């Protein structure tokens, strides 16, 4: 689905739960995917703040 | 140059077994439980 | 990926039933019987009944035998149809199916001979690898050392000729399991650490079981720096250990030098290890090696320590720690000596020069024995 804002939110959530599970490389990969998807849409201030 | 004067007269495991393996004793959990209850009181 | 036939859970349940304290267990019996009746496994039913002196159910046994007979007739009919009408590929697939059914219904020798005939008729390299992996699984199921070794060599050679990374990783997992089976824990730790990040052989065991095996074997094999770098700081290992608090506590207690908690967790690990079908004969050896490892790790940081200090650290009595220390020094495992009058353990770790000199003496003695033998051989 082309709703990339939801995809960014879910990728950030995946990175968060990976980091909470001590899987640092997987959390970093999920965060990088989230950033790559984020630099293709209009990120609201809340979404950009969560990304940062 | 075989030595024919002296005549040449289950548990088929590959791993090398040390002498302590043959020693019989209770399980380490039992020993630890016993020591824990001995030193607890 | 690969099929779960034969099921190693069946072998684990059978071993647990063979254990004395679990011989009278019922849940193991219920699960094993459910597996057999879902798989219609008659010859292995007979083998289990004769090994455990069980009372065979005549109705269930006859139903299983009739089902096996009609199914085998069906596979033979498909094989004949493929031979008469189709090419070698269909007859090959039919023979693989027959061998797979034979292994599924618990036939050992029949499955072996059918798979050997298929391998004789097998040409495609991937299918040869699959057949060799099936033979390795059967050998692991029956703990056939010769079969496992021969099939491991065959798989290694086949992968060396042509090997995809997936099958090579699976062979690594199988080799690690066998190395665990033969107490070769260093190689098993190597393979398990190499395959933990890309574990895909779910037919052998679940991911959590594989990770517990990896943690145990890496603990018994790796030194402190390697254990810290590859296991303590392991990403996937920590991720799965987040769902295994007991194994995580056991691993982290030794690394953090929490020796009483480590000993309690080691007792728990020994209780788990006794029931394991694969770690069965090595539980005493593993426990002894862990006790020696903990004692050596504690003594590495001290020159002279009171016996009471070890008794408090490990949470045991003075007498028990004294007895274990004396037994391990007598076996030449710990570099220390005990003063029972003062109850002080004084470490006798050789310096770099002394250890180097002793190693030089040993190696030079071996080399000079070889040199003397060679010279006496050649100089007539």
């Amino acid at each position: 689905m082309d709703d990339k804002a939801l995809l960014v939110e879910v990728q950030l959530l995946e990175s968060k739960t990976y980091h909470a599970l001590s899987n640092l490389p997987k959390a970093r990969a999920a965060l990088t995917s989230a950033r790559t998807t984020a630099n293709a849409i209009y990120c609201p201030p809340k979404l950009q703040a969560t990304l940062d | 140059d075989e030595f024919e004067e002296f005549p040449a007269e289950e548990d088929a495991h590959v791993w090398e077994d040390n002498w302590d393996d043959d020693n019989v004793e209770d399980d380490f959990s039992n020993q630890l439980r016993a020591e824990l209850e001995k030193h607890g009181y | 990926g690969l099929p779960k036939n034969p099921d190693l859970r069946i072998a684990q349940l059978r071993f647990l039933l063979s254990l004395p304290e679990h011989r009278g267990d019922a849940a193991v019996r219920d699960e094993l019987m459910a597996a057999v009746r879902d798989n219609n496994m008659a010859p292995y039913y007979e083998a289990l009944c004769k090994s455990l002196d069980w009372q065979i159910d005549v109705d269930l046994l006859n139903k299983m035998k009739k089902a096996n007979e009609d199914e085998l007739k069906r596979l033979d009919e498909e094989l004949e149809d493929a031979e008469k009408n189709l090419g070698e590929s269909e007859i090959r697939d039919a023979m693989m199916a027959k061998a797979e059914y034979l292994c599924r219904i618990g036939d050992k020798e029949g499955a072996l001979t059918a798979f050997r005939k298929t391998y004789d008729k097998t040409v495609a390299l991937g299918h040869r690898l699959d057949i060799v992996f099936y033979l390795l699984r059967i050998g692991l199921f029956y703990m056939d050392n010769d079969l496992i070794t021969r099939n491991t060599e065959k798989a290694k050679s086949l992968i060396e000729e042509g090997g995809d990374w997936d099958r090579r990783n699976r062979l690594k997992v199988y080799q690690g399991l066998y190395c665990v089976a033969i107490r070769d824990f260093k190689q098993a730790a190597e393979l398990f650490l190499d395959t933990v990040s890309t574990f895909t052989s779910y037919e052998l065991m679940d991911y959590k079981t594989f990770v517990t095996y990896t943690v145990y074997v890496s603990m018994i094999a790796l030194e402190r720096p390697d254990l810290r770098e590859k296991v303590i700081k392991g990403a996937e290992i920590l991720e799965v250990l987040h769902s295994l608090p007991a194994v995580r506590q056991y691993l982290f207690s030794l690394y953090e030098c929490r020796y009483s908690v480590f000993f309690q967790s080691l007792a728990v690990v020994e209780q788990e290890m006794k029931k394991d079908w694969l770690f069965a004969p090595h539980y005493r050896y593993y426990v002894r090696e862990m006790r020696i490892h903990a004692y050596s790790q504690l003594l590495e940081s001290y020159r002279s320590l009171t016996l009471g200090y070890m008794a408090e650290a490990f949470g045991v009595g003075v007498e028990f720690i004294d007895q274990e220390l004396s037994r391990f020094i007598a076996a030449g495992r710990l570099h220390c000596k005990i003063d029972k009058v003062n109850e002080i353990v004084e470490t006798n770790r050789p310096d770099s020069k002394n250890w180097q000199y002793q190693e030089t003496i040993k190696k030079g003695d071996l080399l000079l024995n070889r040199v003397q033998k060679l010279s006496r051989v050649i100089n007539m």
